[PDB]
RNA sequence: ACCAAAGCUAGCUCAACAACAAAUACAAAAAUACACCAAAAUAAAAUAAAACAUUCACCUAACAUUAAAGUAUAGGAGAUAGAAAUUUUUAUCCUGACGCUAUAGAGAUAGUACCGUAAGGGAAAGAUGAAAGAAUAAAAGUAAAAAAAAGCAAA
RNA sequence: GACGAGCUACCCAUGAGCAGUUUAAAAGAACCAACUCAUCUAUGUGGCAAAAUAGUGAGAAGACUUGUAGGUAGAGGUGAAAA
RNA sequence: UCGCACACGCUUACAUCAGUAACUAAUAAUAUACUGAUAAUUAACAACCAAUAAACCAAAACAACACUAAAACGUUUAUUAA
RNA sequence: ACUAUUCCAAAAGUUCUUAACAUGGACUAGCAAUUUCGGUUGGGGUGACC
């Protein structure tokens, strides 16, 4: 992470954490499972389903991700057809 | 930085000519050639390799030459003769035999029936017998002599083809010449150089030889007795 | 502390001031405006817009020349307009090689060149490229007149310009001197590039070349006071005798 | 001639300021060389009537080792120039009518 | 004459009388009026010394003209 | 009681605005004899990548300022690097100081002493008064005033 | 990127020394001074000295010592190799 | 018992008179080396101080003559030289 | 990179050649560059293991 650039002084993101996650306006982290297109006639059925599938990611991560990310990937989004706009708001959560 | 040459001189006297000597360095002053200097201080005496050369321009005619005297030189390991006719002296490399007081001739010209010559004779490529034994030889014809003239050596005539010599030379090569080149008939003087003992150290830095490094080396794959099949015939004569 | 004026515009302002100051108009517009060289060695792509193959927008895509090395010998020539690319190249052409540092020089050539109008023949070093644009122009002196001062850039070449274009807008007589016909035909043919006669002399020039010629044109040793004395007291005289 | 690209993308600066050139865009790959690329003919005009080429006032095209070399520097070829093609309309037309 | 010579400065060169002209005189020769490209840096340098020297002389002037008027309360 | 101690100035920061004359490149400081002149080739690495090979901003240029944006993109797709299209900016005047006081602030009382063959390094210091055309006794260290069984030196 | 071969390494110029004694002899011969080296021991060790002094030693017309002045410069020079 | 000169190199440290409480001498006395004032080495020695043509193969070594390792060094004639 | 080598283009000419320079891309060497030399361990090495 850099924290001041050279040429703006503003605090520059990395681009790897932009290419593999999803950020929902919650604050929840979304990611791939490692190793889902990887040697599939060794797996079973129910190893395959595991790995196909979307998670989620605790709260020591989530962090971590929030810290090489800028303000624009935090930003509010409406998006034509957006499938994952049903998902960013959280309900019912009595912490 | 910089440095000046010691061999401009314009005229050719047979006076000894003071020359300065430069152990191994280029003109910039680095070691080019290793283990060279302090040898014994030497001048420099003047020699006409062109042997046939018409002393007054108008005359064309072939020379009589005499012989007033023989003697050692530092530079080159052959002895040297003083050779006068006219109103000219010159320094020539001496054949083996060459006394004092000696009679010698000097001709371009070629005749169909040859010559026999004695050593002191300087004489066409062409116009000499087929057996005969040279020094001195003439690579292309009115440029001077520059193959064997080392201390005791000789080149033999060996055939003729198309008006074209050939010559062997001492390292057994063969050379091919225009007949018009001028040779000397003989052995060059001081045969028995090869036969001298160094007898210790000193005598090396008294040539000007330096001591070999002390650095150890293998003998690498270029070392062993290497036995090649000899070198072709080169050749100075070139295509029409 | 600081400067007044940035330094950039110290090169400039050397302009503005002093003898420059003297030097004629059309010199300096000519300097200062420089027309883009013509591409030698990297290829330029035509179209403002691109589109991008991964990302499939249009792209705003700009070209930037390749810096080229001219070395002082093609100063002294005629190359073409190139020389010495200087730069680095990776091995093999893998980005995951190694770095090189690499210099491609132009292949050179020497040959003879006819003028019609300075009718003489010269003995230049040429490029290939050279003896193309010769070529394409269809005379060594069209490929001269025809060119701008940034594509042949070689001293030899502006002097070259400079001396036929003199030797145009005077219409001298030593061309050809013994026929009209000839000068009429050899001066016919280029009378589309007729410029007038304080124009030419200065096309050619450096900057040390113009000052040079600026200052021989500007020297006057200075009047004796005898003499701007004696005008001082005429004209007194004169107007004291038309007073009266 | 040697025809070059660069191996990184440069920069943009598209308002009239001149492009900011970093060290990584002095990599350069070679494209294309001008030197090993065929020639191409040259199209000239003949004043003369050279051996195997052309009768005198006639439309040759020669390679440019033949025509830089001898034909435009002894004067018994012109250029293909459309100001020097007019000549050979002229000379064309007054050809067949005497 | 007016002259720029080797380091930049722009002298007064004051002539000399010689026997011969001067493309002939060999000591003239040597003698180089002109300045080279790397010059020109030394050549800004100066300036820039010579501007900071009358630049805090100014301030000098300024502060005396203060401490003058603080310690005498005129008018 | 000695050794000492105290001054407030020399000047600095940062920022706005904009004595000739002669002598000199002979071995510089030597009036005077035959020549020559003059010249140019990418910045590299230290370091980041917890190693290190591709790669590593700033280091040349100007372009400024508010944004677009740390976005498009570029990257052993790692570390990191990073635009543009398109947008914003009212005049001068109006200079100073929550800047330093002699181990500070300039290296500067100086590029001097001195140290280097040489490129180069590079100090230390001043204090009475209107008038010298008037002559506080507070650091350590000591002195006034050697030391008397025993022991972290005191309680 | 500069600056260094006034020390030392090796060269290039131009100079200068070498008495006596022995031997037909200037013979990389003897003996032994000047001159050159540095063997061995003891002093010295913030020394008289950032390598000395006292004795004792090797060589001493030669691959000898030595003066003035040039030259080669660090990715290099020079080297009777001791990195 | 490393004495007098010159070369190189140092720069007034030298000379006369005066003063030394304290500075230099590794102490004193007094002073070639500290301080002040004043003087001083004088050219025949030494430095600076022509070119271009042409003849001239012939070692220094007490030099007869030689040795091998092949040896530094100029006269004279002609043309001009304030 | 350089110094050499060998080859193909280029360049000049022939109807296949290369005098000396001399550029592009290869090759084969010399001289030569840049960078590293894993870890556990009854100290480290050797042995063994990961
Ligand atoms: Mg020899
Ligand atoms: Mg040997
Ligand atoms: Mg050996
Ligand atoms: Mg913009
Ligand atoms: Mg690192
Ligand atoms: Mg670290
Ligand atoms: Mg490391
Ligand atoms: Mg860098
Ligand atoms: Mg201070
Ligand atoms: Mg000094
Ligand atoms: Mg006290
Ligand atoms: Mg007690
Ligand atoms: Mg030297
Ligand atoms: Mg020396
Ligand atoms: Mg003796
Ligand atoms: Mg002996
Ligand atoms: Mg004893
Ligand atoms: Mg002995
Ligand atoms: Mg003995
Ligand atoms: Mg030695
Ligand atoms: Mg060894
Ligand atoms: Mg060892
Ligand atoms: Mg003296
Ligand atoms: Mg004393
Ligand atoms: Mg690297
Ligand atoms: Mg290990
Ligand atoms: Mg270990
Ligand atoms: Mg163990
Ligand atoms: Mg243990
Ligand atoms: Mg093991």
């Amino acid at each position: 992470v850099t924290y001041f650039s050279s040429r703006k002084g503003k605090r520059k993101t990395v681009k790897a954490v932009i290419y593999r996650f999803l950020r929902l306006h919650s604050g929840l982290w979304l990611r791939r499972k490692a190793g889902y297109k990887k040697k599939l006639w060794k797996k079973t059925a129910a190893r395959k389903r595991r790995l196909r599938e979307f998670v989620f990611c605790n709260k020591t991560q989530s962090k971590l991700l929030d810290k090489m990310t800028t303000s624009f990937w935090k930003r509010r989004n409406w998006y034509a057809d957006d499938p994952y706009q049903k998902y960013q708001d959280r309900t019912n959560l009595k912490v | 930085a910089t440095s000046v040459s010691w061999k401009s001189r314009t005229k050719y006297t047979v006076m000894p000519v003071k020359m300065r000597k430069s152990g191994g360095r280029n003109h910039t002053g680095q070691i080019q050639v290793h283990g060279i200097g302090g040898g014994h201080k030497q001048r420099y005496r003047m020699i006409d390799f062109l042997r046939f050369r018409p002393e007054h321009e108008s005359k064309p005619g072939p020379f009589e030459e005499k012989v007033i005297a023989v003697r050692y030189d530092p530079c080159r390991s052959a002895d040297i003769a003083l050779v006068a006719g006219g109103n000219r002296k010159r320094w020539i490399i001496a054949t083996e035999n060459m006394k004092a007081g000696d009679t010698v001739l000097n001709s371009d010209h070629i005749g169909r029936m040859a010559v026999a010559a004695r050593e002191g004779d300087a004489h066409p490529l062409g116009a000499l017998p087929v057996g005969t034994l040279i020094n001195n030889v003439e690579s292309e014809p009115g440029r001077g002599a520059q193959y064997i003239r080392a201390a005791g050596t000789c080149g033999v005539l060996l055939r003729k083809v198309n008006g074209t010599a050939i010559i062997q030379l001492p390292s057994k090569r063969q050379m091919q010449v225009l007949e018009t080149c001028i040779a000397t008939v003989g052995r060059v003087s001081n045969v028995d150089h090869n036969k001298r003992v160094i007898g210790k150290a000193g005598r090396n830095r008294w040539l000007g030889k330096r001591p070999n490094s002390g650095l150890w080396q293998r003998k690498g794959g270029w070392a062993g007795r290497k036995i090649r099949p000899l070198p072709p015939m080169k050749s100075y004569v070139k295509l029409p | 502390p600081l400067h007044k004026v940035p330094v950039g515009l110290w090169k400039q302002l050397r302009l503005w001031e002093g003898i420059y100051s003297r030097l004629p108009r059309h010199y300096l517009r000519s300097l200062e405006e420089a027309r883009t060289p013509t591409p030698v060695h990297y290829r330029p792509h035509g179209a403002k817009f691109k589109i991008n193959p991964k990302n499939w927008q249009r792209e705003r895509v700009e070209d930037v020349p390749i810096p080229v090395h001219y070395p002082p010998e093609s100063q002294l020539g005629l190359w073409g307009g190139e020389g010495w690319v200087l730069g680095h190249r990776y091995v093999n052409n893998d980005k995951l090689s190694k770095r090189v540092r690499k210099v491609w020089k132009p292949q050179l050539f020497q040959r003879e060149l006819y003028s019609e109008i300075l009718d003489k023949r010269f003995t230049v070093t040429v490029t290939m490229r050279t003896l193309d644009l010769i070529d394409q122009a269809c005379g060594f002196d069209f490929y001269i007149l025809k060119t701008p001062k940034e594509d042949l850039c070689s001293k030899f070449g502006m002097d070259l310009k400079r001396g036929m274009l003199l030797r145009l807008a005077r219409q001298d007589p030593q061309l050809h001197p013994d026929d009209p016909a000839r000068r009429a035909a050899i001066y016919d043919r280029y009378k589309a590039f007729v410029i007038p006669e304080a124009e030419a002399e200065w096309v050619g020039l450096t900057l040390d070349e113009a000052v040079e010629k600026q200052r021989l044109l500007e020297e006057k040793d200075p009047i004796p006071l005898f003499k701007i004395f004696v005008e001082e007291l005429l004209g007194q005289l004169q107007q004291q005798a038309l007073s009266e | 001639t040697v025809i070059v690209e660069r191996w990184w993308k440069v920069p943009l600066a598209g308002e009239g300021r001149k492009p900011r050139l970093h060290r990584r865009h002095r990599v350069y790959k070679l494209v294309e060389d001008t030197k090993h690329r065929p020639k191409d003919n040259l199209e000239l005009v003949l004043t003369q009537s050279v051996e195997e080429l052309g009768v005198r006032g006639d439309l040759v095209s020669v390679k440019k080792s033949v025509g830089r070399n001898r034909l435009l520097p002894q004067g018994l070829a012109v250029y293909a120039s459309p100001e020097n093609k007019k000549l050979f309309e002229e000379e064309k037309l007054l050809r067949q009518e005497g | 004459a007016w002259r720029r010579d080797i380091f930049g400065r722009i002298i007064w060169h004051k002539f000399k009388q010689w026997p011969i002209p001067w493309y002939l005189n060999k000591k003239y020769n040597r003698k180089r009026f002109f300045a080279m490209p790397y010059v020109e840096r030394f050549v800004r340098m100066r300036i820039e010394k010579q501007a900071r020297i009358k630049a805090r002389k100014r301030s000098l002037e300024r502060k005396k003209e203060k401490f003058l008027q603080e310690k005498f309360p005129h008018l």
